[PDB]
């Protein structure tokens, strides 16, 4: 029955009363914060119950973005604004290497503002107008933090390495094709049950790395909220579904080539 | 998305929906429609950018999202914003095709038209 407030990027915001299965409002940011000047764009709504508080920083040349994200389950506890939050101040603040897509940066250094944040390496290629960047890496907290977590299949490949080290994020830029044939093999698919994963549209992909699970996963998508399957090749990869912008979504894996076969359900 | 002049849109997994522009080096705004760096108007200014936001006595442009700017004909709310070149900052514009850029000010208790000093290129 829980109510928020919705508020599309422009500030017409409005009460919002959830429609089942959404036990949380939630308050999205991105601060783009460029010499001094600043954007800031917020946008408010009711969210699915995975949802967590979550935070991705990271600099651009002269340029730094902040995502920030923060749920709550109370009626309009999505108002807040001017009773302030946690005032850190550390003196040694945790330093990742930061850069993103964008300007092909991805590099220079960056401040991590918060204890709980960690260094980040978000990998996001060939998956869904707006796009998400290809490679970026910065301070933040996110799902499968700490450690790391991987997914490939024939459209996609995701990766997010979090970790607390210093500069521990460093090294060089992540690009499927430099891993090492996994000498696993899963299968592979998208979209519909009967309709983009039948039993004869899904076929062996060769996995890559440290992916070496087979996955099958299912839940709702878009353009409305359909069913939507997906089969792959994994690492430890379970809540991690905002990585396909997959709700109400239960995974599975199996350590076995081709143990993901649609007709082994 | 709408990020002009060569702008592009992005957007983050982790974070919903929202999504953003990425303006090239010398173009700001939430859509990159601000000219970081006219400093002059060509014309009649009516497809002037640039970031002049003074009168010609000096005072300040109120916002075009301003309370009162709302209650104009022409505010950064209107279907057509983006078009005019009205939005969350207080930019010389001229949406009304008038002889140069204007923007309105807070003389005494009204909101009165007043044009700004940037001159013509020429
Ligand atoms: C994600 O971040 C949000 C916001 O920081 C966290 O929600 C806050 O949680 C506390 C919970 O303590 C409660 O305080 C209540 C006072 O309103 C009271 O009922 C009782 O003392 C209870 O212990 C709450 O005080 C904050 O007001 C919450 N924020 C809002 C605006 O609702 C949330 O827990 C964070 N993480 C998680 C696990 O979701």
């Amino acid at each position: 029955s829980l109510r928020c407030m919705q508020c599309k990027t422009n500030g017409d915001c409005r009460v919002e009363e959830c429609a089942l299965g959404q036990d949380l409002c939630r308050t999205t940011i991105v601060r783009l914060w460029e010499e001094g000047e600043e954007l800031e764009l917020v946008e408010k709504s009711c969210t699915h119950s995975e949802k967590t508080n979550r935070t991705l920083s990271y600099r651009t040349g002269l340029k730094i973005t902040s995502l920030t994200e923060v749920v709550c389950g109370l009626d309009l506890c999505n108002q807040g604004n001017s009773g302030r939050a946690v005032t850190y101040s550390r003196s040694r603040y945790l330093e990742c290497i930061s850069c993103g897509s964008s300007d092909m940066s991805c590099h220079q250094s960056l401040q991590c503002r918060s204890p709980e944040e960690q260094c980040l390496d978000v990998v996001t290629h060939w998956i869904q107008r707006p796009k998400d960047d290809r490679h970026l890496r910065g301070c933040g907290y996110l799902p499968g933090c700490p450690g790391s977590n991987g997914f490939h299949n024939q459209d996609t490949f995701h990766f997010l390495k979090c970790c607390q080290t210093t500069k521990c994020n460093e090294g060089p830029i992540l690009e499927l094709e430099n891993l090492p044939q996994n000498g696993r093999q899963c299968y592979s698919c998208k979209g519909q049950s009967t309709h983009g994963c039948s039993s004869e549209e899904t076929f062996l992909i060769d996995c890559r790395g440290p992916m070496n699970q087979c996955l099958v996963a299912t839940g709702t998508h878009e353009p409305k909220q359909q069913s939507y399957m997906v089969r792959g090749c994994a690492t430890a990869s379970a809540h991690l579904g905002d990585a396909f912008s997959m709700n109400h979504i239960d995974v599975s894996c199996c350590t076995k080539s081709g143990c993901n076969h649609p007709d082994l359900d | 998305c709408d990020c002009l002049n060569g702008g592009t849109c992005v957007s983050n997994k982790y974070f919903s929906n929202i999504h953003w522009c990425n303006c090239p080096k010398k173009f700001g705004g939430q859509h990159c429609e601000i000219d970081k760096s006219k400093t002059c108007y060509e014309g009649n200014g009516h497809f002037y950018r640039g970031k002049a936001s003074t009168d010609t006595m000096g005072r300040p442009c109120l916002p075009w999202n301003s309370a009162t700017v709302l209650q104009q004909t022409y505010h950064a709310h209107r279907s057509d914003a983006l078009q005019l070149g009205l939005g969350k900052h207080n930019y010389c514009r001229n949406p009304d095709n008038r002889r140069r850029p204007w923007c309105y000010v807070q003389v005494g208790l009204k909101p009165l038209v007043q044009e700004c000093m940037v001159h013509d290129c020429a």
